[PDB]
Parts: structure tokens; sequence; C-alpha cells
RNA sequence: CGCCACACGGGGUAAGAGCUGAACGCAUCUAAGCUCGAAACCCACUUGGAAAAGAGACACCGCCGAGGUCCCGCGUACAAG
RNA sequence: CGAGUGGCUUGCUACCUCGAUGUCGGUUCCCUCCAUCCUGCCCGUGCAGAAGCGGGCAAGGGUGAGGUUGUUCGCCUAUUAAAGGAGGUCGUGAGCUGGGUUUAGACCGUCGUGAGACAGGUCGGCUGCUAUCUACUGGGUGUGUAGGUGUCUGACAAGA
RNA sequence: UGUCCCAACGUUGGGCCCGGUGAACUGUACAUUCCAGUGCGGAGUCUGGAGACACCCAGGGGGAAGCGAAGACCCUAUGGA
RNA sequence: AGCCUGUGUACCAGGAGGGGAACAACCCAGAGAUAGGUUAAGGUCCCCAAGUGUGGAUUAAGUGUAAUCCUCUGAAGGUGGUCUCGAGCCCUAGACAGCCGGGAGGUGAGCUUAGAAGCAGCUACCCUCUAAGAAAAGCGUAACAGCUUACCGGCCGAGGUU
């Protein structure tokens, strides 16, 4: 609990990828960043191979391990790491100081990223991404 | 493109969102219409389908949208009814509504009942070996027609000879 | 054996019977089909077979081909029906196999095949105005024997 | 072409490590159906003996005859709950909120917990109650102990405690049939959670072993023939193939065997009563002589005498509940000989 | 099958000889299949009392001695567990060579034979002297 | 070799069976939408799991004293530990 | 006739190793593929029923015991829901076995003047090493989280 | 008749812990690895990811194309016997 | 064939440095030390220096984000998936489709045939009524009957068809 984010950012309607792009940016530059709302965070394309792949991943591993979240929570977190040399020192830093939540534990509403939101209206192909944990098998806590 | 339907006068018809309520004596429909830059609104006493893209697409779904709210306009004034017809060789099949569901017993002499759940404010009348399911909501009364006529599927055998089960007689 | 060993043109033109023996008759039974003793503008419709790219099309692809699609014109028009198609193309380039390994590996005469380039009109049938519905199937059924993708072409005939 | 043949013992009791408490922990607890009520009890394994029976099963064509019920005895006294602990629905799963205590103690009860001397039983209780008007409220759970002191055979005293769930018809009810056990002294009987005739899951950590080979702790073959007399005897072919080149984890290997938790499903509880009536002539060998608060349990439990056993109502029945089972005979004869 | 009311540790085995309790004209039996019983591997095929097993006849007269015909094992060696606890056990092993419907080839059994029996091979029954 | 225990049911799908439905006035199980439907997937159940670096929660006891180790008699434990 | 996919067979090549990457077959123990033998759900039928036949989805589980033969393969018997095929250095000799191929002894047939040969047959004919690293099965000691006792939570992980 | 179904229990000596004695094999370096890829086509070390707190005890030997022997097979040498 | 064997050439061998995930010969590039600057190949959402650049269009398959290649497959064949460009014919004197109505008489034409009447087969295939309607294109009956197709009219109203 308590984090002191310099910035707080909504992920409801935005696109996970483009927003996860732009957190790490800002992680490498000094940013306290904490992602927002990420069961309502989005990402487009065809629900049936969006999950085939995510369900692949989830699947995947071996004694030596392959933890792949399940969670809308973890898995914006994974795909931030993934944009962030996070063996690093100065990597490791910054994806330490971004922190993604299930809705919105902060008093501030975040603020939405240029470049990140998806037009329901001009959009019917996509999911959410408590639609793809709900389907991983995750137990639906939001 | 844009198309105006002319609502009945016997109609009231609201909408918020992309979800369309329509009212009448008959009851309410209510349903999600949401297509990719196809706004539908209710302008007054007509309801407005447009979109600023021509495409084949585009124009497929307009034409569906129109079709799915005149049968909403028909559902809550005239309603819809579908009629059937129970029919048995040798077992004599006995066709109950209980509860929220109609429930099928001894067919082709089996033991155990089959039954299916009633979808919405659907009603299913019973009067001796003729069946008649109306309502409101089309896609309703529509599916629980056809769930009727499925309750009977027969798969391990031929069903030219073994033809007992409900039938569609009547579509609206 | 398949296509697939004889498809290509990239061997030298093998084509002197004074300096090879042994080369396998060839399977394609005539060139000339239909009302051969008419001619051939003596019909208002013409149309041929173009093989799209450049390859070699063995015997008895030639004769698989020209006999589904004769066959079909037999079936449709009849035996002596009002029509004259011709097989162009014939099997010059003789075929190889080395049928003892890489050693002394210049293969054993094998069969024949035709070089057709691509553009080329392998078949060109001469009907009436009625029965051109038939010899474009009979094309269609023709190139699905031979390695090529093909255009039906319609040469003098503007019927439609 | 090698006949096939299914893998040598389950992937799903795994890792076969030594268990972390000898007291059994559920990961699951029964339905909220019926009226508010404690979802399990504990005892003590004493032993086996045998009970006639009337055949209670109406779709068995013996229904009504005698019948020879292997049983085990468990000595199960009144336990005690202690405290209500309340845990509320938060994004990260169900977490601890606050607990209800009393101040009416086991004498012995120290010998486990630093027993409370200043506790605030109010203010927990309204915070519960709070947050059960806020809708975060998860599920209620009472803490529990045993009175080892209370069975001579088990030469502990050293208390037992546990946490067993309360399932109840409303959560604003069964919080107060919660509170109200608790506030009394927390004491309660089998009787009062069981009934003969019921089926119940025993929960317990089985009998250690220590270290095992293969054959015993995965029930891989012997070498066979002559194979066995060249220096290998109980030792498997091969820790796996060339590739890929490491040990898999699920190659049957030594390690610790027993001494593990195990949660048997569908137990039938013969009869639960008082007194003597199960005894054996002689003592339970290892255990002792029983004359007190006793639960029959059909067929066999997980443990060794003298160690502690959960019970709960069986969260997946096949059967039909068949209420207190006839008694014809209970055999009190020696196990010595 | 139709529940024996006993429960059955195997004692016969695949290629096990057993005998046969009737006047057939086969006395000696040799077991080599168990009717409805798929095994594991390396596992020898388990026959027991009250099994329908396929039999080979290794002595007896000429005619029906190299015979493959079909039996109901009779007896056996190994005990049995009675609902009441009891264990009961035989003498020997033994089968009742029978036919396609399950009635004895022979016209009187040999010997006695378990009441368990009776529930499964009713033909088989209702031929016996004895039943224990 | 003996004895006891080891589901069902939900949810979402495949092949498939359909409903409503347009492009294409009709027709159409599909294009948007929907109802169903596999021993297969997810939950359920069992086992492990605060070293989950966001390294957790609660309760009480205690910071000159709570608690722990050593020692002693022993095992429901155990190759040392 | 034409177009392909696979990398199990066979052939081709001669890239890798001749200061050695231990053979075939078997065994044992583990994981996998699907082009599915059985089992679940389906479609067609030359689908009355019963028994089948052909096809679709589907790899969860299962796919067993024996007689000849070193055999793999295969032939054969009786059971079975069915007794599927294939990959993992033709998985598996710092695990086993050692019947076969392929040392040194010997015989037979064929060939050779002969020594002796054989893509013929046959009898006999050896299986090394105390684990440094890594890997995993289980067991401890410390440090980190930052006083103790007891009770839990559940990110994830395993299951047929 | 325990060769097998199908394994169990037991006995003696080891094995494990303690005192004393006290080698050898092996060692370019680095080295917590796993999945894939690439590379002279058979990588702990290259590339991409995944996983990974340190140390220690016991184990059975999956890998280091493990250790041991300048291949016996095959060819080559204007080698030998 | 990451095959064998020529030939011309440039490279590797014996060639750094930059790019290409890695990678003798693919791209840039031939290189004394140190230093400032500008470019090349290649790249500009993050990892990762530089664009979440501009105008316009297509794609819904995660196609694709893969110059060259043992390495990056994907073929013959097929596609009312969708976009774009053109040609012929029909259309407010009402097209295309759908729905309604009509589809008639001499006559059930002759012949064959027990029978055959649009429709087993053979021949012919005529004329009246009329706004149409075949000596009948497709099912159907033993043959009739019965069911649509041709053809006409009506309703509807804008493009339609090849
Ligand atoms: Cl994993
Ligand atoms: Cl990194
Ligand atoms: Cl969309
Ligand atoms: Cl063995
Ligand atoms: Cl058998
Ligand atoms: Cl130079
Ligand atoms: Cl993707
Ligand atoms: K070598
Ligand atoms: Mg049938
Ligand atoms: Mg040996
Ligand atoms: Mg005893
Ligand atoms: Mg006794
Ligand atoms: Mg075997
Ligand atoms: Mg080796
Ligand atoms: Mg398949
Ligand atoms: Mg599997
Ligand atoms: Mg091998
Ligand atoms: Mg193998
Ligand atoms: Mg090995
Ligand atoms: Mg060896
Ligand atoms: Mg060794
Ligand atoms: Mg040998
Ligand atoms: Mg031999
Ligand atoms: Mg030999
Ligand atoms: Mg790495
Ligand atoms: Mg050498
Ligand atoms: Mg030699
Ligand atoms: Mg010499
Ligand atoms: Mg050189
Ligand atoms: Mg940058
Ligand atoms: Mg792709
Ligand atoms: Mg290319
Ligand atoms: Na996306
Ligand atoms: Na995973
Ligand atoms: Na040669
Ligand atoms: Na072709
Ligand atoms: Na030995
Ligand atoms: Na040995
Ligand atoms: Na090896
Ligand atoms: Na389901
Ligand atoms: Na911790
Ligand atoms: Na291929
Ligand atoms: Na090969
Ligand atoms: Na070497
Ligand atoms: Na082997
Ligand atoms: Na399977
Ligand atoms: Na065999
Ligand atoms: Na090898
Ligand atoms: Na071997
Ligand atoms: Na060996
Ligand atoms: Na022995
Ligand atoms: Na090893
Ligand atoms: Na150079
Ligand atoms: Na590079
Ligand atoms: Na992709």
């Amino acid at each position: 609990a308590e984090f002191d984010a310099d910035v707080i950012v909504d992920a409801r309607d935005c696109i996970m990828g483009r927003v996860a792009s732009q957190v790490a940016e800002q992680a490498l530059d000094g940013e306290t960043v904490a992602v927002v709302n990420a069961e309502r965070a989005v990402i487009t394309g065809r629900e049936e191979q969006i999950v085939e792949k995510y369900e692949k991943r989830v699947d995947i591993g071996n004694d030596n391990g392959y933890f792949y979240p399940k969670r809308p929570d973890g898995i914006f977190k994974r795909t931030i790491r993934g944009m962030l040399p996070h063996k690093k020192q100065r990597g490791r830093e910054a994806f330490e100081s971004v922190r993604v939540y299930l809705g919105n534990p902060y008093d501030e509403d975040g603020e939405v990223l240029d470049g990140t939101s998806l037009d329901r209206l001009s959009n019917i192909k996509f999911v959410t991404l408590g639609e793809i944990s709900e389907t991983l098998g995750a137990n639906k806590t939001w | 493109p844009r198309v105006e339907l002319e609502i009945p006068e016997d109609v009231d018809a609201e909408q918020d969102h992309l979800d369309i309520t329509v009212e009448g004596d008959n009851g309410s429909v209510t349903r999600r219409l949401w297509y990719p830059d196809i706004d539908v609104s209710v302008d007054g006493d007509t309801v407005v389908i447009e979109s600023d893209e021509d495409n084949a697409k585009t124009m497929s779904t307009i034409g569906t949208f129109q079709s799915h709210i005149e049968n909403m306009f028909h559902g809550v004034t005239e309603g819809w009814e579908y009629g059937m017809e129970v029919f048995y060789s040798h077992f004599p099949m006995q066709v109950n509504v209980e509860g929220d569901e109609v429930v099928i017993e001894n067919f082709l002499g089996e033991k155990a009942p089959r039954r299916t759940t009633i979808h919405g404010d659907t009603d299913v009348e019973i009067d001796g070996e003729e069946l008649t399911v109306s309502g409101p909501d089309i896609e309703a009364v529509g599916q629980t027609a056809a769930d009727i006529e499925q309750l009977t599927r027969i798969n391990d055998k031929d069903v030219r000879v073994f033809q007992d089960g409900v039938y569609i007689t009547r579509k609206p | 054996k398949p296509a697939s060993m004889y498809r290509d043109i990239d061997k030298p033109a093998y084509t002197r019977r004074e300096y090879i023996t042994g080369i396998p008759g060839s399977k394609i039974a005539q060139h000339k089909m239909g009302r051969k003793q008419k001619d051939a503008d003596d019909y208002p419709v013409q149309i041929s077979l173009i093989v799209e790219e450049t390859v070699q099309l063995r015997h008895g692809s030639l004769e698989a081909s020209r006999l589904s699609a004769n066959r079909h014109l037999i079936k449709e028009l009849g035996e002596e029906g009002d029509y004259k198609m011709t097989l162009r193309k014939f099997p010059h380039q003789v075929l190889r196999e080395n049928k003892d390994g890489m050693r002394a590996a210049f293969g054993k005469i094998v069969g024949t095949a035709a070089r057709v380039q691509a553009g080329e009109q392998l078949f060109t049938a001469y009907c009436n105005v009625e029965d051109a519905e038939h010899v474009k199937e009979a094309f269609r059924r023709a190139y699905n024997k031979i390695t090529p993708s093909c255009r039906i072409d319609s040469s003098p005939a503007g019927n439609a | 072409p090698q006949p096939s043949r299914p893998r040598k013992g389950s992937l799903g009791f795994g890792p076969r490590k030594r268990s972390t408490s000898e007291t059994p922990r559920f990961n699951s607890w029964p339905s909220d159906d019926g009226q508010p009520g404690v979802q399990g009890f504990a005892g003590y394994k004493a032993g086996m003996t045998h009970v006639v029976l009337v055949n209670d099963e109406p779709n068995s064509p013996r229904e009504g005859m005698e019948e020879t019920v292997p049983v085990t005895v468990i000595e199960t006294p009144p336990m005690r709950a202690v405290a209500l602990r309340a845990y509320e629905d938060t994004p990260y799963g169900q977490r601890p909120l606050t607990e209800v205590w009393t101040d009416e103690f086991h004498s012995e009860l120290d010998r486990t917990l630093d027993v409370p001397e200043d506790h605030d039983p109010d203010a927990a209780e309204e915070q519960i109650r709070d947050a059960h008007e806020a809708g975060d409220l998860g599920d209620l759970r009472l803490i529990t102990h045993t009175v080892p002191d209370a069975v001579p055979s088990v030469p502990k005293k050293k208390p037992d405690v546990m946490e067993t769930r309360v399932g109840g018809g409303s959560v604003s009810d069964r919080l107060d049939h919660a509170l109200d056990i608790v506030e009394d002294g927390g004491e309660h009987a089998m009787n009062d959670i069981f009934r003969a005739g019921e089926y119940a899951d025993v929960a317990g950590v089985t009998k250690g072993k220590g270290t095992q080979g293969p054959v015993k702790r995965w029930g891989v073959q012997k070498r066979k023939g002559k194979h066995a007399r060249q220096g290998w005897r109980r030792r498997i072919g091969n820790l796996g193939p060339w590739n890929p080149s490491r040990v898999r984890s699920t190659v049957p290997q030594q390690g610790q065997t027993g001494y593990h938790q195990r949660t048997e499903l569908n137990k039938r509880l013969i009869d639960i009563g008082e007194g003597d009536e199960p005894t054996v002539d002689g003592g339970f060998v290892n255990y002792g002589e029983v004359d007190g608060p006793y639960t029959l349990v059909k067929g066999s439990v997980p443990g060794p005498d003298k160690r502690l056993v959960r019970f709960r109502p069986a969260v997946r029945p096949n059967d039909q509940p068949r209420l207190d089972p006839e008694v014809r005979y209970v055999s009190n004869e020696s196990n010595q000989g | 099958m139709e529940a024996l009311g006993a429960d059955v540790t195997q004692g016969l085995e695949k290629g096990s000889l057993i005998t046969c309790a009737d006047n057939t004209g086969a006395r000696e039996l040799k077991v080599i299949s168990v009717h409805g019983y798929s095994g594991t591997k390396n596992r020898l095929p388990k026959a027991g009392l009250g099994d329908k097993i396929t039999v080979s006849v290794t002595k007896g007269t000429p005619e029906m001695r190299r015979q493959v015909l079909e039996a109901v094992v009779v007896r056996q060696r190994k005990p049995i567990r009675r609902p009441d606890g009891t264990r009961v056990k035989f003498e020997d092993n033994a089968a009742v060579i029978v036919d396609e419907n399950e009635d004895p080839r022979g016209t009187e059994l040999k010997g006695p034979i378990a009441r368990e029996v009776a529930q499964r091979f009713g033909s088989v029954a209702s031929a016996a002297t004895m039943i224990v």
C-alpha cells in the first residue's frame, strides 16, 4: 500500500501495449508510475486468437519455470517489463518504481495518455484484460 | 448512408448509449446495436441508423439494424407467434409447461423427461396437440420455439422412420 | 515418377535423335481431333488454352490432359460433333534418369516432354457459338492435368 | 514395440516432502446450505476394530442383513472455539480483518499461545459489522483448539489450535451464531456438528517413514530376473533420455515418504458415542484404553495412533445420507493374537 | 456381470492347470483367458472363483483332449471373503465346462460348489449336489 | 495377496445442430448479434506454496524481558541436521 | 495425370568426429507428436432395428498376456472397449542384458595351386571408473523482508 | 521352485554420525542454469527470452558429445612384419 | 543437395569498423594516433540513439512487422471475404427480385398402345381467344389428378444484370 506515484495513469479503454510503451519510457526517466484500472485496459484483435496466445504462455514451462501471470494486474506489469532492461540495475530500478493496480486505489482519477485511447464506437474487435484473465481461469477479484 | 424509421403511433422508443428500448401495448424489448461507426438515434418520432462509411460490411449491418428495429416495432404491438404440432407414432408423448420450462415426457418411450428453459418473457400456450410460442422479442420467441423442436433431436436412429417430436408449423 | 523431376527448363536442349537411342514412344494418341476434314476458319469461335509459365510437360501428361479434354467434347457434342481441337506442341525434349551413385551419373533415356514458353497456346479448339461453354469446360479439365496455371483465352468470338 | 503403461505413482500429491504442520489444514469448505454451524471438528486416532452392521443401502440386495465393517476408533472429546476471525474481500483475495476473543481460557492453552490479557471484543465486533455493512465481509471462521488433557492415552497436553469455518444461512445470522458460541466459552461437541450416518472428510498427516526408495515411494518395479543379480535391485533403469540433458522432476526418485497431509473423502461416520463401548481387550496396541467421547469412522484414516485428525462435512459426497445405522455388534476382542 | 456378493483374491493365472468338476470326459483343464479381463504390462492375467474362463483340455478322453472350451470357476484354494467377514477356501481349484448359453456341457457336477457362483450361473447351480 | 476413499455440477468452446439477420427486397446458422454442443479447456476437488524484492494479513504477548537455544526423560519424528 | 506435406524407410552427399560421441535387439524409467486403434461429442449412409461402413472435432486416459525367432519386422493363439503409429543421438550400456553383427579357436559348403576368402551356415568366445561441475529427488544452515507466539492469506505451481 | 505374476519381512557386513589414519583419478579459463535459435551441420560460455538469494548434507547417475586408450573398423604411406 | 565439376568476377582465406538478434565471404565500408563534425548501410513505439511524423488508400488474417538465405516455405486448385478500374445489355413507357392473380380453348393434338391425355416412344408442333399461356422446360400418377417453369397482368419503386 501507499505508493508515492509521480504519475497515475488510467488504462480504462486504453491500448495496453501503447500505454506500456509510454510507462516504460517515463520510468527510465525517473518517474514513479502507477497504472490504474488494468482489468479495464484493452487489447485489439480477434479475441479467440489473443486468448490462444495467452493460454499458450500459461502452458509453456518446465522445472526451470516460466511464470506467466493470469490476472490483469500481473499481465500488464509483465507487458511493461518486456519494454525495460529489467536485468540491468537502471532497468530494474525503473520496473520497480512502476506498479499496476486493479481498479483505482487512489483519490485522484488517473490521466489518460495521448494516443492510447480506443474508440468503442469505432471498434468491435478487441478484448478487455479481465476478459482474458477470466478465460485464463483467474479468480475474479476485481 | 442514412435510413429513417417512422415509429408507429402505438409505440414509444427510447435509446441510451448503444441500447435501444422499444415499448408497446404488448410489452418492451431492449437490444444492443453495436457496430463500428454506425450511430442509431431517436429523433423525436423516428429512429435513425446512419454511418459515414458505405462499404459492404457497413451496409450489411445497417440493413440488419433496420430489420431488428422494425421487428421490435411489430413485437410490442402485434407480437410474435410460432405454432407447433406434437406428433408421435407408438409412444404417446406428454408435453407440459412446468414452471419456466416446457417438459416433454415419455418421448420415444424414454423414462427420463426431456426439458428446456423458456427464453425471456416468452409464453408457451398448450392446447391438446397444438402449441403456440409468443412474445414481443422475436429473438427469445424464435429460439424458444426452435429449442422445442430441437429438444426431440435424434441422431442414433433413422429420422425418416422415427418421426416423433414437436414441430414448428407456423412461422410469423 | 513425379513431374517435379522434369518440369523445369534448365538442362540443355536434348533432341538430337542421331545421338540419342532407346527413346520411348509418345503416349500421345493423336494431335488433331474432332472434324479434322473441316477447316479452322469454318468456325466462328476459337478458344485456346494458354500456358502461363514456361515449363516442360511430359508425354504422359500431354496425353492425360488432351484425353480428358476431348473425351468431354465427345461426351457433350458427340463422337462426330461439330468442332475441331488441336494439340499444337510436340514432345521433342528427351528425358534422362540416373537409375553406382553419382559415378558415371549421365542418366538413361526414360521419356520425352514438350517445352512450352509462357504465353503459348497448348490447345486450340474451334467450335460453333453454342458449344463454347463445353470447350471452356474441356479446358478447365485439361489445365488440371499439367504443371502450369493457364488462361482459357477466347480468340475470335465476341458473342457474349 | 514396448507395451504402454501408466506412470509409476501420482504427480498430484507433491512435492513429496515433510509436512509443515502436523495439524492438518483444509483448503476447502462445505457450502452454505443449512443453518449456521461450525464446518469441522477434530479428535485423536486410537486404533481399529470391526463392527457388525445392518445393511443400510436401499439399493443393495442385502439390505437389512448382518454385515461386518472395519472401523477406526477416534477419541473425539469436546473442543473450544476460542475466537471469531472475520476475513474481508480485498482485490488480492481474502484477508483476516479482526478477531473476537474471550476471557474463559482452558488452564493449559498457554502451552502453545500467548493468551490475551487485555483485549477489546466489542471494537472488533463493531469493525466486523461495519465491514459487513460496507459489503466487504468475506467469510467467518472460528479459532479452535483441542483438549489433549481430556485424552489420557495421548501424552501431549499442549492443545492443537486450528481454524475452522462457519457456514450458515445468511452472513448476518451465522455471524451472530459464531459470536454466541464464542461468548460462552466456545465449548462444542461432535454431536453439535455431526450425526452418525453422515459422510465426513477426514484430513491427517500420514505415518512418517523417513527416506525410502523409488520401489516403495513410487511403486516402480524391482529389477527382474538376471538383472536382479547384477548389482542393481531397487534402482530404476535410467534417470531420463539423452535429451533433454537434465533429470526431469517427474522421474521416480528416492526421498521423504510418509508424514504428508492427506484429505480422505467420503468417510462414513458409523457411530458417535461415549464410554468404553469400543475399547479392545488389553488396550489398543501402542495407544491405550478408550473411555470417553468417541467417533467410529468407517475404514482407514490417515496417520498413526495418537495423531490429530480433522473432520469436515463431505464437500463432494456420492451417496445420500443414511442416518443412524444399526450397530448390532462392536468387537472388543484384543488386537494382540 | 452380476455382483458375486463376495470379495475374491484371484488364485489362478493364464496357464494354470485346474480340475474339471464334471462328467464331460475332460479331467484336467488349462486356463487360457479370462472373459472381460484386461490386465496391465507384465501382469500375468488372473482368474478366480466366479469367473468365466476360456480353457484347453489337458487330460481326459481323446475326444475332449486338446479342445478349446469355455468354463466357470467353481472352486479355488486361495480364500475369498463373505459379507460377514469370514474367509472361505477350497481343497482344490476347479471349473465346469460350459457352452454358449452358460449351461453345463456335462450332466453331473462332481465335488462341492460355492454359493456365490449360483447368483451368476444358475443352470450350473441347479446342477450341483453340494453348495457351500 | 488384505481393507478404506478417489463425483457430480457449473462456465466457455471444437466438429456439429440451430435462432434472428443483412450485404443481395427473396433466400441464407454468420457478415454484426444469439441459443446450444466433446472423455478435450476453465472452475470445482487434492497437494505445495511469504524469498510473491509490491519479500503478505490478523490476534495476542513482549522490548529487561515475551520468546528461543542448550540441558534432561522420550518418540506420533528421524541417515547428519 | 497434376500439386504438395513429412523426415519413420531406403538411396545420395562427404559438412561434423578417426589424440574413439560404445553396436543391433531387449529391458527399465521419463517427456512428447497426431496422420486417432478404443473411449467422448458429431456428419453421411447403399442409415428400419441390431451390427456396420466412410468422414469430422478431439491427444484426457487407455492401447494389455502369450507360442516360434537374437531379431526389429512379421507369423500365430486366446482374451479386449481397443489391444494405433511415431519422435526424444534409429531416447535410455559413467542403468541392466549380451542372444545377433564383428577379434583371436574349430567345423561344413562354395572358391582358390596355396596362404587363405565368403554381404554362406554353425559351436565357443571379457562389459573398466571412488561424480569436480551441472540436473533433478528429498534433507539442513544462513542472510534478506525488519522482538516473539499462534492462526491464515494465495501470486503462482502439480494432478488422470 | 520368488525366474515370473509382485513384491514383503527378516539376518549378517557395509552404508549414515563420532575419534584416529589418510591416498588417487581429474583440472585452458570462466561457470546457478532452462527453452529456443545460431554456429564447422551435436553450445553451461554466441543471440533472444525465461528462470535464478548464498552455503551445506544424502541420493540415484540425465548432461558436461563425462573420465580412461595419439581408433582395433575404413582409407592413405613408393611404412613394418 | 550445406552435391560433384568448369568458367568470368568480386570477396573470405589473410579484411578491421558500422548494419544484419547471433553468423568467414549479404549490405555499408577497406583501417596510423588523438580530436571536432557530417554522412553510409540501416533505422526513428519501448527494449534502443532518432517520429507514437505528414498527405492518401488497402488489409481483420496478428495477414504482416522475414532484402539475400541449408536458414525467411508454402503449391496445383479454389474464394458473393473486401477494395478499385472498365465493357455489353435492361430500366419511372417501371427494370432485378419477391408476393398476388392469370397461366385459357378446338384438344384428353396423330400415331403407337388394353391405356398413355405436356411429360414411356415415334411424327408433327398447327389456330382460336387474348393482356398472356408451349402439340409443354421440370417433378408427379399405373394412366388421370396434383405441383411449379415458360409466357401476361398487378402490387412495390430504383437502379439492375452479364
Ligand atoms: Cl512452469
Ligand atoms: Cl536487461
Ligand atoms: Cl472492429
Ligand atoms: Cl529389470
Ligand atoms: Cl489372456
Ligand atoms: Cl584495401
Ligand atoms: Cl499477436
Ligand atoms: K571416428
Ligand atoms: Mg443402428
Ligand atoms: Mg553382470
Ligand atoms: Mg493384532
Ligand atoms: Mg485372531
Ligand atoms: Mg514383459
Ligand atoms: Mg558418452
Ligand atoms: Mg485431427
Ligand atoms: Mg498427453
Ligand atoms: Mg538408440
Ligand atoms: Mg523407445
Ligand atoms: Mg547413459
Ligand atoms: Mg558400460
Ligand atoms: Mg560406474
Ligand atoms: Mg554374442
Ligand atoms: Mg548362438
Ligand atoms: Mg555365436
Ligand atoms: Mg542469456
Ligand atoms: Mg590415431
Ligand atoms: Mg584390418
Ligand atoms: Mg612387407
Ligand atoms: Mg589460410
Ligand atoms: Mg529514444
Ligand atoms: Mg505470421
Ligand atoms: Mg524470398
Ligand atoms: Na494488439
Ligand atoms: Na507458464
Ligand atoms: Na562402381
Ligand atoms: Na495446373
Ligand atoms: Na550381485
Ligand atoms: Na556389480
Ligand atoms: Na549415453
Ligand atoms: Na462444457
Ligand atoms: Na517474508
Ligand atoms: Na518433402
Ligand atoms: Na537419410
Ligand atoms: Na576426438
Ligand atoms: Na539397446
Ligand atoms: Na487421446
Ligand atoms: Na512374438
Ligand atoms: Na548415440
Ligand atoms: Na544396448
Ligand atoms: Na556394459
Ligand atoms: Na528370495
Ligand atoms: Na550423471
Ligand atoms: Na581482400
Ligand atoms: Na552484427
Ligand atoms: Na503474428
